[PDB]
DNA sequence: ATCTCCAAATATCCCTTGCGGATCGTAGAAAAAGTGTGTCAAACTGCGCTATCAAAGGGAAACTTCAACTGAATTCAGTTGAAGTTTCCCTTTGATAGCGCAGTTTGACACACTTTTTCTACGATCCGCAAGGGATATTTGGAGAT
DNA sequence: ATCTCCAAATATCCCTTGCGGATCGTAGAAAAAGTGTGTCAAACTGCGCTATCAAAGGGAAACTTCAACTGAATTCAGTTGAAGTTTCCCTTTGATAGCGCAGTTTGACACACTTTTTCTACGATCCGCAAGGGATATTTGGAGAT
């Protein structure tokens, strides 16, 4: 059966970054542990902000309160620039 | 008539381990509260509540702080708590780095 | 422009990111740019390790990432550190660090 | 504002807490952690505040950014 | 009421209710309402308990925070339930290290 | 009239039943309602937050009393858990039972 | 057959490379067994909570994922054996 | 015959094992152990290898931050040395009972 | 000050594997496209409660006075843990084979959901009265002096 | 070890206010009923976990010797705490001014759902080859010794 994995896109960014630096099996599997668990914290509480706020969707605007609360400083800064850089590009687009 | 050097001071602390009473002056501890926020967001009130809430979870905060650093304190057959104390309580609790 | 990361501009997969912020239990319905915003914030944190490990296992003279350059990467950096305060990456080691008053006097 | 919080209001605060004997120094560095403290809090306080679109903190959103910091607090709506 | 056909104080449809508003999980079984109100019917019956006692050793008739309190970090495992929480207007138990104390 | 000032919901009532329970000529202060009142929610939600996961990781679609109790297990020390396992599959028992 | 005493497998030089990746110099004669004690609790509250994982899928075989699960309860999440 | 000074050893040796990852407790002996105590929560339990893996990747990892820790609580008691109650002291202010 | 020597670092060759870059063929999942439907954005509105104010007294915070006792430095001796040596246990490695059981598969259905009418529990609002607050006196548990 | 002397504890009475019962009215729980689909029981299977064995050898245990660290003992400048006088601001009380939170109504639109078309990504597999990593020898930085 198929097991899902962030190893192909892990991979794409890798090559963005250090393009002649390989990953070892075991490094990837730390990074895939890493995206599913901010994945996790992001999601979660995006969830309760929704629940908070008597609201029964979770809107990009959840997904950037979230980023602020669980993100350090500068790294909130820059990941909600990138994140409403790619969903103003997105409607942009279709 | 003359108490000994950490008489009155045993007496009070169990005074204060009896009590539930908040123990920084309402006011001050309000001003300081809307500074910080102020320092966030401008043109911000807050519910009488809450403010309430801040002062109830800052004073337990400090409190089992000084229980910490008190143990550290005496770590070091001492019985003053000095700064020292409470960064290496903070450390180890990862409060710190 | 088919793809939805195509279109956001983004290595990360916004169709499956969707499809799991749907079947996670998080909330009734999934806003359109939800997942957009969310696989751009996992594809940026994941750029910003991969580049510090990067210089780490550069500046251990190697040219396959292994965890102990992410353990490096991580703890020597303020903001990953504390946003993986309480992680465990397996076989990383920990930092050289020697408190002064053990050193030879 | 931060000298609000008064060398006697530390004291019992340090009492409460078991402490018999002081340092001078001491009144500084807790006013120091206080503050660390009060900002974190209130940081996310705010920042829960402003996603309700709101303009007034309430004492739910103190009660869930305590939480959020690992802080649970009964008594103000948990 | 389900709660009479359980045995319960508790309100089982409300437990019921909240179980499938807060997005736990597509479908809630017919148990699971049940098991969880005896759950925290059981706990506040063990918090009550003690706390009432604590009370009475305080003399008096009508349970505060404080009384909560001690209920609460006088007993081992209650403690541990409630390690990271605090009880507005509690206060502390009485603790004095050995050492500050006069010989 | 018209205009309705919403509509608060805690188990203080719920509460007040089990403390006559237990100690009957014991009463309790709104504060400390307040503080048992957020003592169930808590509570609550460790629970159902556990049972969530154990159905997730399980690869199911429906929160039974089989997670409510290894949620339970999972979340509650030694004893109150052994206790709190008792008056759950005792309840469960008893409700089926009803009919 | 029966298992007993196998802390005693968690021997002092093991210890004591423990302490040393930890930074310690000097060691006193009475920490092996504080450690072995530590290390004991330690290990009983993650394989409890892993184990009650085990036992809720049905399972006789405790997997990475029980262990994993466990150590996030307890707030010690592990990158590198899935999740 | 030639002699190092005590702790010129040691210090080597915090270079020797700060500078790797490898895990530091026998494998057998670990394994061994794991399977005791589950023993004392359930019969008839067994083990991926990699579940007892990731036991003892958090168990070292445990373990090396609690000597980091024991470590500041000797310094501070101005002592170079550890002792049972540095680990006590650590573990009082880290939250761990029992 | 200068030599001696030990363990970690560097240099050499060889070889195993795990990786990254193909090419593949193939299940499942993303997208495209159509349609049914409920969430929530706006706009208008009442009034709950936050902010503010003005004063006045009371007690708390600040500042001062003294010397008790604590923390920090110095010295030292017995204790104790580090370094190194020797002996041999037992862990590691590599392969084996038996099989216990994890995980896939497949039909039958109990069981949760969803919709709609009836029954009713629990929220809101009310306030008399006693549990507790506060004020004053009297007792008791200790501290500090001689 | 015995007398003087505070502050906390206990006793006692009179005032204040929030408990906790009672009234009333609705939002939600319960009953009844048609609906499908996730779960469960039961059959079949081969990954991989347990068990064993055998050989090699890396590392643990137990031991001696002694360097140096821990902590007991001593000294004392000085930093605190206790208590007194002085200065300042916090808390209470009584509203009045109005912000903005949250109640109500609604339809436009955005997201769910479900079917068909399109292609991404996973599993299975080979391959150039630099990356390692190991086994074997040598050189090297510096601790310790002469
Ligand atoms: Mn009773
Ligand atoms: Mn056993
Ligand atoms: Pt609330
Ligand atoms: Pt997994
Ligand atoms: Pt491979
Ligand atoms: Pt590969
Ligand atoms: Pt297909
Ligand atoms: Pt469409
Ligand atoms: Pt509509
Ligand atoms: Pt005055
Ligand atoms: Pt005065
Ligand atoms: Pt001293
Ligand atoms: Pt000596
Ligand atoms: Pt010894
Ligand atoms: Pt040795
Ligand atoms: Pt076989
Ligand atoms: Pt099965
Ligand atoms: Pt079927
Ligand atoms: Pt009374
Ligand atoms: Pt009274
Ligand atoms: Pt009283
Ligand atoms: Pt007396
Ligand atoms: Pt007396
Ligand atoms: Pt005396
Ligand atoms: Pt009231
Ligand atoms: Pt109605
Ligand atoms: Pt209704
Ligand atoms: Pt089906
Ligand atoms: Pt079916
Ligand atoms: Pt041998
Ligand atoms: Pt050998
Ligand atoms: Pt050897
Ligand atoms: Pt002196
Ligand atoms: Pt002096
Ligand atoms: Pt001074
Ligand atoms: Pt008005
Ligand atoms: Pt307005
Ligand atoms: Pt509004
Ligand atoms: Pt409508
Ligand atoms: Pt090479
Ligand atoms: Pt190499
Ligand atoms: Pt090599
Ligand atoms: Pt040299
Ligand atoms: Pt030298």
């Amino acid at each position: 059966t198929r097991k899902e994995s962030y190893a192909i896109y892990v991979y794409k960014v890798l090559k963005q970054v250090h393009p002649d630096t390989g990953i070892s099996s075991k490094a990837m599997s730390i990074m895939n542990s890493f995206v599913n668990d901010v994945f996790e914290r992001i999601a979660g509480e995006a969830s309760r902000l929704a629940h908070y706020n008597k609201r029964s969707t979770i809107t990009s605007r959840e997904i950037q309160t979230a980023v602020r609360l669980l993100l350090p400083g500068e790294l909130a800064k820059h990941a909600v620039s990138e994140g409403t850089k790619a969903v103003t590009k997105y409607t942009s687009a279709k | 008539h003359r108490y000994r050097p950490g008489t009155v001071a045993l007496r009070e602390i169990r005074r204060y381990q009896k009590s539930t009473e908040l123990l920084i002056r309402k006011l001050p501890f309000q001003r300081l509260v809307r500074e910080i926020a102020q320092d966030f967001k401008t043109d911000l009130r807050f519910q009488s509540s809450a403010v309430m809430a801040l002062q109830e979870a800052s004073e337990a905060y400090l409190v089992a702080l000084f229980e910490d650093t008190n143990l550290c304190a005496i770590h070091a057959k001492r019985v003053t708590i000095m700064p020292k104390d409470i960064q290496l309580a903070r450390r180890i609790r990862g409060e710190r780095a | 422009a088919k793809t939805r990361s195509s279109r956001a501009g983004l290595q990360f997969p916004v169709g499956r990111v969707h499809r799991l912020l749907r079947k996670g239990n998080y909330a009734e319905r999934v806003g359109a740019g939800a997942p957009v915003y969310l696989a751009a914030v996992l594809e940026y944190l994941t750029a910003e390790i991969l580049e510090l490990a990067g210089n780490a296992a550069r500046d251990n003279k190697k040219t396959r990432i292994i965890p102990r350059h992410l353990q490096l990467a991580v703890r020597n950096d303020e903001e990953l550190n504390k946003l993986l305060g309480r992680v465990t990456i397996a076989q990383g080691g920990v930092l050289p660090n020697i408190q002064s008053v053990l050193l030879p006097k | 504002n931060i000298q609000g919080i008064t060398k006697p209001a530390i004291r019992r605060l340090a009492r409460r807490g078991g402490v018999k004997r002081i340092s001078g120094l001491i009144y500084e560095e807790t006013r120091g952690v206080l503050k660390v403290f009060l900002e974190n809090v209130i940081r996310d306080a705010v920042t829960y505040t402003e996603h309700a679109k709101r303009k007034t903190v309430t004492a739910m959103d103190v009660v869930y950014a305590l939480k959020r910091q690992g802080r649970t607090l009964y008594g103000f709506g948990g």
